[PDB]
């Protein structure tokens, strides 16, 4: 067909230059989401920048989910499309979302039919999603030289990236279980183990309403052996 | 923000069009404007003595 | 037979796959269309008969009972607004035939919109229908 | 630029001609 | 009688492009590299069909390997 | 270095002197030339670059031989020239100002680059260098793909 | 430090393995490098490389560019370029995920673009509809050529493997089902370690089969469903809650 | 803003072409779509051989040729042009030639044909024949 629809690019993503030069190879590519030809845009973001930037997805299915053909993130507000459809479905409503249909057939049906998607309703229009930007605000409103210890009272939530992070502040290895919560940290050095004591939710012993946490920990730990 | 559209002239030997293959797809209609069918009639006597022939 | 749940989802799938390759030989067999959408009905997925409906809807709108059988399928989950909106888009493709606006009629009776069902009626009037309608009006 | 600067920094390429290494 | 308009030829298209270079070979050199070229050509076409069971023979006579 | 007919007009007074030298260059062509089977796609190029740059360097050689030596009688050139142990392209790219430095006649091909313009190893280096500071980066390349060109050395 | 040293090559290509795998079959197919006439048993085996991260990390052409993207061969540990590479040549950090974190969603650390669903298996490179950062991790008797080890054992090595290679959300080892789930701290790291462990051993020096290491099938590191599991589905709920809160204030 | 071609060295092309003859990897995969499409051009190509097949009187022929940069396929460029009358006259000595030959020689030794057998594959014109001095060609001695 003719080149009818333009390219829908957004501009974090292409860069801060006042020309660029991207090519287009019409009927270029299958797209990632709806297996279907159209034109394939691309471009390197500077001059001598390594890295091309290709057009993905399909300006139809663009357009549908209401998105840049580069990012897959909202033309708007620069988000991924899952995510801001979460948001919309939080406030306003309580369910909004963009079901793909996972066989390919039916995909190319979907992208082919000129219908907006659950969030892309809202964000198409500027006033709405002003709108819905308002609401969202409105809502809103004694040191042995061990080198090894055994932590617990662990919040079930809490990642070990975030364990180790303190740690560096307050200063290695780390093992956690977030089942039993027998954190069986361990330093490179008990020099460092040193420091880190004599530095000092931190329960901390150092083998190698107190009696309630015990407990809790007792049955979990259990719990954590039987599996 | 502006920007320069090409045309890059690629390699003739590999296909021109990759996209392409030749894909079965299934239409949807789009008829989201209803549109009536619309017959002006009321046949009974001559309606109902037909089918009996008919 | 139908125990549990996956095995219940392996059952729809087949199902459906009968079901949809029938249609795919005769597009026009309504009593297939219609007997699939009445399976989607029993398996208790609304979305997914509607779809059938739609799409059966399209294939050939003039079948009537199709657009009956919609519009029942619709009032028995007390979807009362969707059979609602459905018989008005019904009414608008073919006014000209009658048992719809009657259907129309009927679910508002029974719904006891007295004033909608008069406001429809003046409409149906006003399209110079059969004496009938004016009759029953 | 100083063409004796250019003379200097066309040696600083560890290879010879048109193939320099430039570190 | 030839017609006139069509004043782009096969060669001068193709020179046109970046992708081809030119050389001076010898003539045998050229008919040897076309034979490879060819004979390269034909075998990835055969086994992109699938059919890995037609052997082409260097000397372009195609069999079946297996029964 | 085509071969030898009986339409070859046979090798002037002074070849004997420089034989040796380009059959150098004519072995390592030949040690250039096998199925050295890089499966890697980079290190393929550079093979390729190798040939590139080894026929530069026999070209020059005969160039310099020339012009810049001015040693070799002008007969003997011609033959060279007709014979291709030095491509007569080049060698008139070189004698021309402003590409005194070049890697090869396909690094100044404004056509064949998508870009209606020449090789970046044209740009000189020092060029380079400013744009680089300019921005914040450095030299984001270190050789062409049309040869193994780390600048072209115009200066 | 991986930025004081410039990387080491991993092999060079004379070290480097030919493509023409294992003649599984009777006949190679020359336009799809496979073989055919005979599909008789699996194709999969193990990496004879593995990325050393300390001895091999380093500098290259990319970390002079600003190149974005991580060696895939590096995450492979065969990647016969070492400092002339473009493709960078060390662990994804938080510096570098978050140069990269506008691009990232569309594609992989390895510069390979994403697609709508997973392969069936959840094999291939992850999806950009879900940004999962947690990798299943089968294949675990094949891995260690069926060395009969304590769980405890299992989960440690798998530990001393993963956390190697990328800042740890969370692991869990199955006894019940014999495998991993290997939650990491970004999609990057994710996918890094998914190409860096897939097909390599989690045998060791010390245990007595290291010589067999090649000869079995290699670790089966694929893309992890969520668990049905509605301890952690609550946990993963209220993250994202608090992400959206995040956005949503970063919108005005 | 044009320019002519590059009149490459030759030792590129038959390098190329000697990488394109253990073609197995991820590398050059569009390559062998390029082999595929240059089918389209094979005849083409093959027509163009034929019109600069060395005239029996020429030893060694060189010609100008276009090359696709993965080596998918070799075009012989050069239009194969002649003076007629001049023409006519080699080919003229050619048949006194030829006709002398069939005089002199009491057999005459044909060609096997095929050349080559079905194992033996298109031999490397570098490896074999570039090294190797051609035999004298037909023409009959002139005064
Ligand atoms: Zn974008
Ligand atoms: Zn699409
Ligand atoms: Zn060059
Ligand atoms: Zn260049
Ligand atoms: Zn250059
Ligand atoms: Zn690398």
């Amino acid at each position: 067909e003719i080149n009818e629809p333009p390219p829908n690019i957004c501009e974090q993503c292409l860069g801060d230059e006042a020309n660029i030069r991207m090519t287009k190879i019409p009927q270029g590519s299958e797209c990632k989401i709806c297996t279907l030809p159209f034109t394939l845009y691309h471009f390197k973001t500077s001059k001598r920048s390594n890295n091309i930037i290709k057009t993905l997805i399909c300006v139809r299915c663009a357009t549908q989910r209401n998105i840049c053909q580069c990012c897959m993130l909202d033309s708007r507000w620069h988000i991924p499309i899952q995510l801001r459809d979460h948001l919309i479905s939080l406030v306003n409503e309580e369910n909004v979302m963009t079901e793909e249909a996972k066989n390919d057939m039916m995909k190319r049906f979907l992208s082919l039919k000129n219908v907006k998607l659950g969030g892309a309703q809202i964000t198409s229009d500027p006033s709405e999603a002003d709108n819905i930007v308002d609401k969202l605000k409105n809502i809103l409103l004694k040191n042995p030289s061990t080198k090894s210890f055994f932590l617990y009272n662990i919040d079930a939530s809490i990642p070990e990236w975030k364990i180790t992070d303190t740690v560096s502040q307050l200063l290695l290895s780390l093992i956690v279980n977030h089942k039993a919560k027998c954190g069986g940290l361990r330093f490179q050095s008990s020099e460092l183990g040193e420091r880190f004591v004599s530095k000092i939710i931190f329960i901390i012993p150092w083998s190698s309403t107190a009696e309630n946490i015990k407990l809790s920990l007792s049955l979990n730990k259990l719990i954590q052996l039987e599996l | 923000h502006h920007i320069e559209v090409v045309s890059k002239q690629m390699d003739p030997l590999l296909p021109r069009f990759v996209g392409k293959k030749a894909r079965k797809v299934v239409a949807p209609t789009e008829n989201d404007e209803v549109v009536p069918v619309l017959h002006m009639d009321g046949s009974n006597d001559r309606g109902e003595a037909d089918p009996n022939e008919w | 037979d139908i125990l549990d749940l996956e095995e219940l989802r392996e059952y729809q799938r087949r199902k459906r796959t009968e079901y949809e390759g029938y249609l795919k030989r005769n597009r026009l067999d309504m009593g297939q269309w219609i007997r699939y959408a009445q399976f989607e009905i029993e398996q208790h997925d609304m979305r997914r008969a509607r779809s059938i409906f739609e799409r059966a809807l399209l294939v050939d709108s003039s079948f009537i009972p199709l657009w009956i059988r919609y519009i029942d399928a619709e009032l028995k989950v007390k979807c009362i607004n969707h059979a609602r909106n459905l018989m008005n888009r019904a009414i608008s493709t073919l006014p000209r035939v009658d048992k719809l606006w009657y259907k129309y009629l009927i679910v508002e009776e029974s719904l006891n919109n007295v004033e909608i069902v008069r406001s429809l009626y003046t409409k149906w009037c006003s399209l110079e229908p059969g004496v009938n309608a004016w009759n029953s009006f | 630029f100083t063409k004796s600067e250019l003379k200097r920094r066309r040696k600083t390429r560890k290879g010879d001609g048109p193939w320099g290494s430039w570190s | 009688l030839p017609t006139n308009h069509n004043k782009t030829k096969l060669l001068k298209s193709l020179k046109n492009t970046k992708y081809f270079q030119q050389t001076t070979i010898d003539w045998v050199e050229a008919g040897l590299q076309l034979c490879r070229q060819g004979h390269n050509m034909l075998n990835l076409l055969i086994h992109r069909k699938g059919l890995t069971y037609l052997h082409l023979d260097y000397n372009f006579n195609l069999k079946p390997t297996k029964t | 270095p085509r071969i030898k007919t009986r339409r070859s007009k046979p090798a002037p007074d002074g070849f004997e002197k420089i034989k040796p030298t380009l059959t150098d260059f004519e072995i390592q062509l030949r040690d250039a030339q096998k199925d050295k089977s890089s499966k890697l796609a980079a290190k393929s190029n550079e093979q390729l670059w190798e040939i590139m740059q080894l026929h530069h360097q026999r070209s020059r050689y005969i160039y310099t031989l020339y012009y810049k030596r001015k040693a070799i009688s002008k007969d003997l050139y011609d033959w060279l020239i007709k014979e291709k142990y030095a491509d007569k392209l080049l060698i008139a790219k070189w004698r021309k100002t402003g590409y005194e430095k070049l890697c090869c006649l396909r690094c100044i091909q404004k056509n064949e680059t998508n870009n209606g313009s020449t090789c970046i190893c044209r740009v000189p280096r020092a060029q380079l260098e400013e744009e680089a500071r300019k921005k914040g980066t450095q030299v984001s390349f270190h050789q062409c793909v049309h040869c193994g060109c780390r600048g072209c050395a115009s200066t | 430090s991986w930025r004081d040293k410039s990387a080491k090559v991993q092999v060079k290509e004379s070290e480097l393995p030919s493509s023409i795998p294992a003649q599984t079959g009777l006949t190679f197919n020359i336009w799809y490098n496979k073989w055919s006439q005979g599909f008789a048993g699996n194709t999969r085996f193990v990496s004879p490389f593995a990325l050393q991260p300390q001895l091999h990390s380093g500098k290259t052409r990319g970390d002079n560019d600003g190149q974005l993207f991580f060696c895939l061969f590096f995450a492979k540990g065969m990647c016969c370029l070492g400092p002339k590479c473009e493709y960078l040549h060390h662990i994804p950090d938080e510096e570098d995920i978050g140069k990269l974190a506008l691009r990232t969603e569309v594609l992989d650390c390895f510069g390979r673009e994403k697609f709508a669903d997973y392969r069936e298996d959840m094999g291939g490179i992850g999806s950009f509809r879900k940004k999962n950062k947690t990798l299943y991790v089968g294949g675990i008797d094949g891995a260690l050529n069926s060395k009969h080890l304590k769980p405890a054992q299992i989960e440690s090595r798998i530990r001393f493997v993963f956390s190697r290679l990328g800042d740890i959300d969370r692991i869990r080892y199955v006894e019940s089902k014999n495998c991993g789930f290997v939650k990491f701290k970004y999609q990057a790291n994710a996918e890094f370690a998914k190409e860096a462990m897939s097909n390599q051993t989690l045998l060791l020096p010390s245990d007595k089969e290291w010589d067999d290491r090649r000869e079995g099938t290699g670790l089966l590191v694929k893309w992890a469903n969520e668990d049905p599991d509605p301890a952690a589905q609550k946990r993963l709920q209220e993250e994202l809650k608090l992400e959206s809160l995040n956005m949503m204030v970063h919108l005005i | 803003l044009y320019t002519p071609k590059a009149e490459m060295p030759p030792e590129h092309l038959r390098k190329i072409i000697n990488t394109h003859s253990d073609m197995a990897s991820k590398m050059y995969n569009t390559d062998k779509k390029a082999f595929l499409g240059a089918l389209k051009y094979l005849p083409h190509a093959i027509l163009k051989l034929l019109e600069n097949m060395p005239h029996p009187w020429e030893q060694a022929k060189e010609v100008k040729v276009l090359y696709h940069t993965s080596g998918a396929i070799t075009f012989v460029n050069e239009t194969p042009r002649v003076i007629e009358p001049v023409y006519t006259a080699q080919w003229s000595a050619t048949w006194i030639a030829m006709r002398r030959e069939k005089r002199d020689r009491t057999h005459f030794k044909r060609m096997r044909f095929p050349p080559f057998d079905d194992d033996e594959p298109p031999l490397s014109y570098e490896q074999h024949i570039e090294n190797i001095e051609p035999l004298d060609p037909i023409n009959l001695p002139l005064d």
